[PDB]
DNA sequence: ACATGCACAGGATGTATATATCTGACACGTGCCTGGAGAC
DNA sequence: TCTCCAGGCACGTGTCAGATATATACATCCTGTGCATGT
């Protein structure tokens, strides 16, 4: 399983160091679906983490995060990138890893402000995976693009 | 044939589990054992028999 | 599904009347041969009748003249009910035992038993089952089962609800009780009750209800040879020996009581004695220690009647280096009783054709059969046997509907004739290796 | 990513026609050989066959076995190919009819669909339940279990036999193991310690998996490939159930055993049953005996009765032999070593030498298969050391000529490097001569004789 | 000169991933009291 | 007839199967209509 994905190979090898570095990850997805065959790798590499996605209801939400941020055991949480409006905190976090980017660049700025906020201490670092030669490529331009027109328009 | 390519190339680039994942197969069985009828039927007390006979069969 | 066709695949018996034994020419297959097929017909006459012992039938003849032809014909015209066992002359010379050993087995084979016993048997869809289970356990339970005419109730011992949680028997299925051991074959499933199956395919055969009464006696007929009883009582649970070809040097003391325990269910009526067939196929791959068994184990009440076929001329025997008649040694020359065959007149050899293209069903034309019986004339009935299947690819190559004598003659172009191969070495010597030179350009 | 001798041929190269066009998908010329290969590949893909014999005649050195792979690699990869040699069969274990028909049914494949039966679960509660068991020495035996498996969605609370225990019981299945009760068999492979039970503090290396989703009773459909000379080995030695025979029958060394006619009829009937019910489908297949004339006459006596068989792969001899004498009976002669019964089911294939060109062409293809390129007169170099000494040396002196290419800083190989290895490495035909020529007396600095 | 047929314009429809909301019917918990059950 | 209590009734509650739009992208199907060709 973990060699039959580039991302997920690469990501092995990103969390080993993070882990051993004290850094605490939200890591974040554009499919449920893949949020799913992760949790099995990080229960295989017995990580700890939580989950928040369109299937988590309200106040399991509120529980959830809350969690996250009150008990630092909990490594990795594994969120679905459009899912939780703004307004959830995430501070204790440190990294932010983003599986798989958004065509829209702001859904994954949105994403990287739950940890760079007011409250936040330590430096955020946003990994993002990108596998070369494919689609993945083809996005990440597409939304610098994007980002381009907003810098000269909205300045 | 896949219909969305975009959104099948972003799922082969995430992982290729994501269209036929495996899953403990096993090999072939070449006697006959005893198929269950339906799930709705044996609720909770059920009863497992070994019911694994060889369709080789020696008739005297 | 397992019925491809082969060599011999439209033989249909040995075709030959019934009545008068006249071998009319042209019937089930075997077409053209007349005296061999009169002679089998006698010989296949007095196997049914089983009044004499085990006696030597020698098919000498060219090759490809129909002998492992009348030798299947006298195989499909005997049914499932006198035992036919082929034996090609190179599965005695094992490892596993000795080689005479080998061939006391192969006797053994084809001497049947013929019993007859009744069982007591249960059709019928299961209507509900109830069992009473509650911490309680297999004690009673109630079985509702019906047919198309009966219904009925049944009451349970603990060793039937035991095998009924065992095969798992559920409101609706076809099953058979066997009274008096207590298995049950689930025959199927009824249709009636197709909302009931969750757990089942989507493409699910499903029968009807059993017709007639619900308990009935079975008249069942077993027939297996005294191998199967040897191989049986020859170790604790010995049968397996017989599937897995795992049995050694039986002891012959269990041969001569198993013997006197079949005279002895003969004279109480309980039996019945069936003397089969053995054909052993290519009897010049025996060496002299095997004649000097046949010699003997032809000599005894219980042996089978032996066939068997040979292609060599003056040849030598096996184990000496002195020649002999077809092969084998006139001790036993004496014993046996030579039917000669002979090889096909042009007109046979199209009618035969004939047979071959009806029964790959390929179409001919005329002059293509002409063209094919030329090159049998002159090639033998296996070239143009194989020449048939391959002009049938080859129009269908080049998308036709009949062969002709464009696709004949690119058969006959791609594909040698052995006379052409043995002429090819002849003309290709000095790079084909003969014994010791190779040269190369 | 290693180039064999055979490695340039990737399929026969026909026309839509079945006209077979020389220089084309790896092959050079051989015209008559490749278009009856051809239409032995599509006799073989057409099922009906049941029992065929193909010979490929012809003098070494003249691509026998490169028609063979390319017939296996136009087949495809889902019709069985079994290649053995004439050597292979003379085991010490069973007779060699016996390897004969084993290959034979390792060349006819199945395809069988199967619907497994699986209990996915955790163990939740785990007690046995012994029975009465009075004075017969060996003392109590356990009869009945209580085993709970909890799935994600719905447990079940299930009662086990004596011998689906005893297959738990060689597993080591405490409680917390999450395992899969396979009710075909009997077997149940332990999975994992479950992550409700997870601990960083551990030492016994077990593998941590999750609570299984979905329903505990499952149940899912496979495809299996699966050969009838493996449902022979399957019936011969039994390894499957929980009784003594299958499981002591899995401790002992395997042995190859004589799978005698009675169980390689029963298996026909079983397969027959599994395509009458539509489940199973049938695929025959190719049997090629590659140097035949190494089989004796008693192979060749058996293999009559083994095509006279309704089921029977297509046999596709190769023999490189003239007149010859067979190994069996030393006192007839007879081409290729077969014999002049047995010659004439087969349908022989003829194959021709080749020609100063066409000896150019395949040096090309092969220099430019492995990765060594070069010049034209080094072509031409190695080419008439192929009219003149044999084709298959002429392709080996381009594997040092490349190393000494690179000795000399070199990329291409010229006609100095082949002047080279065509010094340091040597044929047969020079040795050989050189051979009778020192070796005059043997003695000290002579050939042992 | 008129009619019919065949391809541009650019729009509406469509495919696929979770998100963000929602609604009403089912199931479950609580409280209580009267009438179904006891048995003489 | 004197006696008891639990089954059932009224009342909340809470949740989730199927349904309402959709950001994120793009290919595709559609057919009004214009132009060209043929009769
Ligand atoms: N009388 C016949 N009728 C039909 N086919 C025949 C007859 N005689 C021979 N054949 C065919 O000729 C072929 C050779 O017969 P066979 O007995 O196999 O030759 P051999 O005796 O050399 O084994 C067989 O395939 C069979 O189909
Ligand atoms: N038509 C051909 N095209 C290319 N290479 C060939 C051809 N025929 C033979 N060869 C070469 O000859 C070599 C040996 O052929 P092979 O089949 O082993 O000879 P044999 O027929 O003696 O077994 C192979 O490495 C193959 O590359």
């Amino acid at each position: 399983f973990v060699t039959d994905s580039g991302k997920l190979a690469k990501l092995d090898e990103l969390l080993r160091e993070l882990k051993e570095g004290g850094h605490r990850v939200l890591l974040y997805f554009q499919m449920t679906r893949m949020i799913d065959l992760m949790e099995e790798y990080l229960t295989y590499r017995n990580y700890k983490y939580c989950r928040l996605d369109g299937s988590t209801k309200l106040e399991d939400r509120r529980d959830t995060v809350a969690d996250f941020q009150t008990r630092p055991e909990i490594f990795i949480f594994l969120l679905s990138t459009r899912a939780g409006g703004l307004g959830i905190n995430l501070t204790t976090a440190d990294t932010v890893i983003f599986y798989d980017s958004d065509w829209n660049p702001t859904i994954d700025s949105q994403a990287m402000d739950r940890a760079h906020r007011l409250g936040q201490t330590k430096q955020v670092t946003v990994y993002r995976l990108i596998t070369r030669g494919t689609i993945e490529e083809r996005i990440r331009k597409r939304a610098l693009q994007k980002e381009e027109v907003q810098r000269v328009v909205i300045t | 044939t896949l219909m969305n390519l975009v959104m099948q190339f972003r799922k082969v680039c995430n992982h290729p589990d994501l269209f036929e994942r495996a899953d403990t197969s096993s090999p072939f069985f070449c006697g006959h054992f005893a198929e269950t009828g339906s799930f709705l039927r044996e609720g909770t007390n059920v009863a497992l028999g070994y019911s694994t006979r060889s369709l080789v069969e020696y008739r005297l | 599904g397992l019925n491809l066709i082969a060599a011999h695949s439209h033989i249909r018996g040995l075709g030959v009347d019934a009545d008068t034994l006249e071998p009319r020419p042209s019937s089930q297959g075997l077409v053209g041969q007349e005296k061999a097929r009169k002679a089998a017909a006698v010989v296949l006459e007095m196997i049914k009748q089983g009044k004499i012992a085990g006696r030597a039938v020698l098919i000498a003849g060219p090759p490809s003249t129909g002998k492992t032809a009348i030798a299947m014909g006298m195989a499909q015209s005997l049914g499932q009910d006198v035992p036919f066992t082929t034996l090609a002359a190179s599965e005695i010379f094992s490892l596993e035992m000795s080689k005479t050993e080998a061939l006391t087995q192969a006797f053994r084979k084809s001497i049947g038993v013929r019993i007859k016993e009744e069982s007591e048997i249960m059709e019928g869809e299961v209507v509900e089952i109830q069992i009473d289970r509650s911490t309680g356990g297999a004690k009673q339970g109630k079985l509702t089962i019906k047919t198309t005419d009966m219904e009925a109730i049944y009451d349970m011992g603990s060793k039937m609800i035991d095998a009924m949680t065992k095969e798992r028997v559920m409101a609706g299925d076809i099953i058979s009780i066997d009274k008096s051991s207590g298995k049950i074959t689930k025959l199927g499933r009824s249709y009636a009750r197709s909302r009931d199956y969750d757990a089942m395919g989507v493409d699910t055969k499903f029968l009807q209800c059993p017709e007639g009464e619900l308990q009935k006696r079975k008249e069942v007929v077993h027939t297996v040879s005294l191998h199967e009883i040897d191989v049986i009582n020859s170790r604790t649970q010995g049968f397996l020996a017989l599937f897995s070809g795992d049995t050694g040097e039986i002891r012959s003391e269990i041969r001569d009581q198993i013997n006197t325990k079949v005279a002895e269910w003969k004279e109480e009526g309980k039996a019945e004695i069936v003397p089969g067939v053995l054909f052993i196929d290519e009897v010049h791959m025996l060496d002299i220690e095997c004649f000097s068994y046949i010699n003997r184990a032809l000599e005894s009440d219980l042996a089978p009647i032996v066939i068997m076929a040979s292609n060599r001329g003056v040849s030598r025997i096996r184990g000496t280096d002195y020649k002999s008649p077809h092969g084998l040694p006139l001790d036993f020359l004496d014993r046996v009783v030579i039917i000669n065959t002979h090889p096909y007149t042009p007109d046979e050899l199209r009618q035969i054709l004939s047979i071959r293209a009806q029964e790959e069903e390929v179409d001919l034309t005329p002059d293509a059969l002409a063209l094919l019986t030329k090159i049998g004339q002159e090639a033998g009935l296996r070239y143009a046997s194989n020449l048939i299947t391959t002009s049938q690819l080859i129009a269908a190559k080049r998308r036709a509907k009949q062969v002709g004598v464009e696709d004949v003659q690119r058969s006959f172009k791609l594909f040698y004739d052995p006379a052409r191969s043995v002429r090819f070495v002849q003309e290709s010597e000095k790079r084909l290796i003969g014994n010791d030179g190779v040269v190369d350009f | 990513h290693r180039t064999a001798a055979h490695t340039h041929i990737k399929g026969l190269g026909l026309n839509s026609s079945g006209i077979a066009e020389k220089q084309a998908a790896g092959f050079v010329g051989q015209c008559a050989a490749r278009e009856a290969c051809g239409v032995v590949v599509d006799l073989i893909k057409a099922h009906k066959m049941a029992g065929r014999g193909v010979l490929l005649a012809g003098g070494p050195g003249t691509g026998k076995t490169a028609l063979a792979l390319a017939i296996s690699q136009e087949l495809g990869t889902k019709i069985p190919f079994c290649p053995i040699t004439g050597s292979e069969i003379y085991s010490t274990e069973v007779k060699k009819t016996e390897v004969l028909m084993e290959n034979f049914r390792r060349a006819i494949g199945l395809r069988v669909r199967e619907t497994k039966d699986v209990y996915e679960g955790e163990v939740t509660e785990m007690t046995p339940e012994e029975a009465e068991n009075p004075l017969g020495g060996y003392g109590k035996t356990i009869s009945t279990l209580l085993i709970g498996l909890k799935s994600a969605r719905g447990q079940k609370k299930l009662r086990l036999d004596p011998s689906i225990y005893e297959a738990i019981q060689k597993e080591r299945v405490q409680v917390g193991d999450v395992i899969y009760i396979e009710t075909n068999t009997g077997a149940c492979k332990r999975v994992g310690r479950s992550d409700a039970y997870a601990t960083e503090f551990d030492l016994e290396a077990e593998e941590y998996v999750p609570i299984p989703k979905g329903e505990v009773h499952k149940k899912k459909e496979i495809v299996q490939d699966v050969t009838l000379h493996d449902l022979d080995v399957a019936n011969a030695r039994p390894q499957g159930g929980q009784d003594i025979i299958s499981m002591m029958g899995q401790l002992m060394k395997p042995k190859m055993t004589e799978i005698t006619d009675k169980l390689r009829m029963e298996i026909n009937k079983v397969v027959q049953k599994y395509i009458n019910q539509g489940v199973a489908e049938l695929i025959p297949g190719v049997l090629f005996i590659d140097e035949a004339h190494m089989l004796d006459i008693e192979c060749f006596t058996y293999l009559n009765k083994a095509l006279e068989s309704p089921i029977a792969p297509i046999v596709v001899l190769a023999s490189n032999r003239g007149i010859a004498t067979i190994r069996g009976a030393d006192d007839l002669k007879a081409a290729h070593g077969i014999p002049p019964d047995f010659l004439q089911r087969l349908l022989i294939i003829p194959t021709h030498p080749y020609e100063p060109d066409e000896i150019r062409r395949i040096v090309r293809i092969r220099a430019q298969t492995e990765g060594v390129q070069l010049t034209d007169a080094a072509v031409d170099r190695v080419a008439e050391h192929g009219v003149r000494i044999s084709l298959r040396y002429c392709l080996q002196l381009l594997a040092p000529a490349s190393i000494l290419a690179r000795v000399n800083g070199r990329t291409q190989v010229d006609v100095q490097d082949i002047a080279e290895a065509e010094e340091l490495f040597l044929d047969a035909r020079r040795s050989a001569n050189i051979l009778t020529s020192t070796g005059e007396s043997g003695g000290l600095h002579g050939f042992i004789s």
